[PDB]
RNA sequence: AGGUAAAUAAUCUAAAGGGAAACAGCCCAGAUUAAGAUAUAAAGUUCCUAAUAAAUAAUAAGUGAAAUAAAUAUUAAAAU
RNA sequence: AAAAAAUAAAAUAUUUAAAAUCAAAUAUAUAUAUAUUUGUUAAUAGAUAAUAUACGGAUCUUAAUAAUAAGAAUUAUUUA
RNA sequence: AGAGUAGAUAUUGUAAGCUAUGUUUGCCACCUCGAUGUCGACUCAACAUUUCCUCUUGGUUGUAAAAGCUAAGAAGGGUU
RNA sequence: AAGCUAAGUUGAUAAUAAAUAAAUAUUGAAUACAUAUUAAAUAUGAAGUUGUUUUAAUAAGAUAAUUAAUCUGAUAAUUUU
């Protein structure tokens, strides 16, 4: 997980999710693309 | 001239029931309503120098309304004086410890005026999570109201 | 025939609902508690002496706890008292010493005027012993573990070196008039006062002390004593509770 | 909306009923609310199971062609519309389970990686590289069976419950990337890394 | 900024209502001034007070300041004014180039209706 | 920068009162002595704490509710 | 694939505006001529120190069934 | 941007940009300038968390394993 | 010798369990898909939390006696745990 203020989806296989009052970006292909909005 | 007469009934401490299951007010609004009663602002004989407020029995306090996510967010604080002893409890935790009646009492305490009579006023509030309570028998009642209530229920209440 | 009474509609017509159970209730607390499944017995710490294990040869210091007239006076129950416990009484006392009220209590419970009374809290109603019975050292098994409560030796008004193991100031190198007066209390300015629980000189000892997981080395009903491995809090002739260890089985 | 509008086909053996609850409960959001009143049931050959559902939703049972429909009192209400697609899908899943039955194959991959039924079906013992023994009890409704040691099958009427159980089982050792090695639920895949 | 001038960045509802009332009062004052002048001019020409009040053709004020006040482009009425210009002054050094009117000193007396065209 | 250098206005200085939780300078307003009925100002009117009820939006975050923290990201919303 | 059709629920953006245009209104001649005025985004994240939580405090977002009875006490624009 | 075999975002991150902080070097003179606690040691610690270790966990062609690297939660305990 | 001591002796790090942070999930629409929920259901998961444990403080409650040829204390004497 890259915890950061900015949370953009990198590849096409990335998908944005809204859980626990935080924007997560998970990804099905590349595991490096996992991000979390703060 | 207006003041002269028998004042004993005016200064009589009545007992006011509030079935929280029936009442549609939220917690804080209910607490505010109670506070006035406890002070004795409702009655025209009131004076700031004299404590002349009524008893308030709250019942079925488990069914109290709380808006938003305050039940799992709202934190009640406490502190002895020794640093590193700030005790912060969420509303649900406080309820689990004591009850919804404790929560109501805290609200009512905060509503009340900060002086030597405050504690007395707080004491007059009698809160109960469920229905059954000892003060059942002493809530203000009238003979004209008796027809509304069924026959055996009254007897059962009296027995209780 | 019937008495006059009026009843409010609001209290009569109120739909019946049971209150939810609260954590700060007795019954919840009882449920939470970590308790032994069996009663205990009061003893006196008579002294201390060596215990030689005859197989291995190992020597162990053992305290001799004497068991005299130890008797279940009465017991407490959840429905009446909020918890399950056995009121045990130790020893024998004169009439002269005991209060009239206490004598009457003992007569009611049908025991002799007692030297020391104490409760022994238990988990269930099964743990309660029938009242009036005599508890002997054979209660405990040899090799079993027990918790041990008693009031420690009084040490009097002690300093911070003895109380709290404070290092104190130096012996030489200029040190003036404060070699043992542990210094620096309530920080400075930031608190503006001595913060509560600041370790200071004061009275020490003569407080209760539980000692957990002590091994019952030896039990004998002949001499009326329980041998117990190691130390026990308090002076000689001090009363000592003994119950099964909650931690060790 | 697009999901909830799709009509559900029923075979004569299965019956989709609906009726009010004994004690309806109300879900209270910040602004909106949602009162769970009705209780749909899907009785069939393999078993029977139920869905507690809001008041605004209601079925529309047709005798002809074995179809039933589901509709809400206000489709323009967002929460209701969201519920509608869920409930229909849930009752479809139930129908599938009662008529056919839901299935979850777990294939174990690794040297000495395998499952075993320890308590006559009631406890799936799983051995997946651990000194301590691992496993968990099968829930009610779930039936487990092991054609091979390294290939377990979970079976049940509730699609939710079976697949949750499978996921739990997997969680002891999910597939590693370096060697395709662990517990694979159904058609699960993993991109294997280069060894180097 | 150790001294605490605890002034809120925006106004309350009651404050806004009072401001509106004040704005309305100044417009009323202006109207009265114009009306009285008109009446006086009618009297000079030779009508009674009532007749002057009735008159269809109302006389516009000849003095400059009054005439400017009458114009809504220069001095707008409260009903004419924008929501923003009732409750927000132009302040070039503020972010947004805007500042609450309540932050202006003596805002209860001092009038300020017109802000710049795009600020 | 509660800075510093003047300019201008006001208050303070030398001004009691109401408001701004508390408050030299801000918002009102100027005590001759009362009194307390009538207008009010500034500010407020669930409670503490004098005193209210409405419309219409929008918010769900306790954002917020008298001391507005940013570039940027996200999710929405209109419009073209 | 999939359209009672657009009138409205597609994508790709730009946009976040009453300048312009449009609507509403004032003002002049007035059977509607000009000029002036008014009308265009929301929430979350970002968020961050040291005696103790601190909107001044309580506390405030409402729910048919069901009380004489609640339903902001927040924000935006207004009424009495 | 540029490293990072091959790839800006495994790890790396210039110049500029936006904040925070209120520890330091300043800056201001607003405190008393009858505040040594005179700057270091000792005694004693309290508190923060912006986590060093310890517990949980994401990523880590730069996780085979083990070491690690990096990030999240986390201040209970401990940190010569 | 005692006493007290620590160089010595003994004990203990207080379970279980409850909900959880981060994090990992199931079914699943809104939004054909997809999505662990900032929908409804459904799961895990921390030396943290709540408890527990221990110490002290209090005194709900309990059993017992009730004007005393021996009531409960206190002063006094002899001492010490």
């Amino acid at each position: 997980f890259k915890v950061r203020t900015s949370v953009k989806k990198f590849c096409s296989d990335c998908y944005l999710v809204r859980r626990k009052g935080r924007v997560y970006i998970y990804c099905k292909s590349n595991k490096k693309h996992k991000q979390r909005q703060g | 001239s207006q003041k002269i007469g028998h004042s004993g009934l005016a200064f009589a401490r009545l007992w006011h029931h509030v079935d929280v299951a029936r009442d549609k007010r939220t917690l804080g609004r209910l607490a505010s309503a109670i506070a006035i009663t406890l002070i004795g602002r409702h009655k025209p004989v009131y004076h700031p120098s004299q404590d002349c407020g009524d008893y308030v029995v709250v019942t079925n306090c488990q069914k109290i309304r709380v808006t938003g996510k305050k039940f799992e967010q709202k934190t009640y604080w406490s502190h002895s004086g020794r640093p590193g002893q700030l005790k912060l409890q969420t509303m649900n935790k406080v309820v689990a410890d004591k009850g919804f009646g404790e929560i109501l009492k805290k609200a009512v305490s905060g509503m009340l005026p900060k002086n030597k009579l405050r504690k007395q006023r707080l004491d007059r509030l009698k809160v109960f999570d469920g229905s059954e309570n000892p003060y059942k028998q002493n809530i203000t009642a009238f003979a004209h109201e008796q027809s509304s209530i069924p026959e055996p229920l009254k007897e059962s209440i009296f027995n209780q | 025939s019937t008495r006059p009474f009026l009843v409010a509609p609001s209290i009569a017509n109120s739909i019946t609902t049971e209150a939810p159970a609260i954590n700060h209730s007795p019954e919840l607390a009882n449920a939470r508690k970590w308790l032994p499944k069996r009663c205990g017995l009061i003893t006196r710490k008579k002294g201390m002496m060596p215990y030689f294990d005859k197989s291995t040869g190992e020597r162990s210091a053992a305290t001799i706890l004497e068991v005299n007239n130890v008797e279940v006076i009465m017991h407490r129950t959840s429905e009446v008292n909020g918890y399950f416990a056995c009121q045990v009484g130790y020893g024998s006392r004169h009439l002269s010493k005991v209060s009239r009220q206490m004598l009457g209590h003992f007569a009611s419970k049908v025991v002799n005027p007692k030297e020391h009374v104490a409760e022994f809290r238990v988990k269930d109603e099964k743990g309660l012993i029938p009242p009036g019975t005599l508890l002997k050292p054979s209660f405990f098994k040899e090799g079993q573990y027990v918790d041990v409560r008693s009031v420690s030796k009084g040490k009097g008004f002690t300093g911070v070196m003895k109380r709290y193991g404070f290092k104190g100031l130096r012996a030489s190198h200029g040190t003036s008039i404060m070699h043992r007066h542990g210094g620096s209390y309530g920080q400075n300015q930031d608190p503006g006062r001595v913060l509560p629980g600041r370790k200071m000189p004061g009275h020490m000892g003569n407080e209760h002390v539980t000692i957990q997981n002590v091994k019952v080395l030896k039990v004998d009903d002949e001499n009326n004593v329980i041998w117990v491995k190691g130390s026990v809090a308090g002076p000689k002739n001090s009363f000592v509770k003994i119950q099964d260890a909650i931690k060790k089985t | 909306s697009q999901v909830g509008s799709l009509p559900l086909y029923i075979s004569p053996e299965v019956q989709v009923s609906i009726n009010a609850l004994s004690m309806p409960r109300i879900i209270r959001k910040g602004r909106t609310s949602m009162n769970i009143s009705q209780n749909i049931t899907v009785k069939g050959p393999k078993g029977e199971l139920s869905v507690e559902v809001p008041d605004f939703l209601h079925l529309d049972k047709d005798e002809k062609h074995g179809k039933i429909n589901v509709t809400v009192q206000n489709s323009e209400d967002k929460h209701q519309r969201s519920m509608w697609g869920t409930v229909r899908s849930l009752i479809n899943n139930h129908i599938i389970g009662v008529t056919e039955g839901h299935l979850a194959v777990l294939r174990f991959v690794g040297t000495g990686y395998r499952a075993q039924l320890e308590n006559d079906g009631k406890f799936v013992n799983v051995k997946v590289g651990a000194s301590i023994k691992q496993g968990l009890d099968v829930p009610e409704g779930i039936v487990v069976k092991t054609p091979a040691p390294t290939s377990l099958i979970i079976e049940g009427c509730n699609k939710q419950q079976v697949l949750l159980f499978a996921a739990k089982l997997r969680k002891f050792h999910p597939p590693e990337p370096y060697k395709g090695k662990g517990i694979y639920v159904n058609d699960e895949t993993i991109k294997l890394k280069d060894k180097k | 900024g150790g001294l605490l001038w605890k002034i809120p960045w925006r106004m309350s509802t009651h404050q806004k209502t009072r401001q509106r009332e004040r704005l309305r009062n100044v417009d009323q004052v202006i109207k009265q001034l114009t009306l009285g002048l008109h009446v006086q001019r009618c009297q000079d020409k030779g009508l009674t007070y009532q007749e002057a009040m009735e008159s269809k053709k109302k006389y516009k004020p000849r003095s400059k300041s009054l005439r400017l006040l009458n114009k809504p482009s220069v001095f707008p009425k409260e009903n004419q004014m924008s929501s923003k210009d009732k409750y927000w002054t132009f302040d070039k050094k503020a972010v947004g180039y805007r500042k609450g009117i309540h932050k202006v000193p003596k805002w209860t007396k001092i009038s300020i209706r017109k802000a710049p065209k795009f600020f």
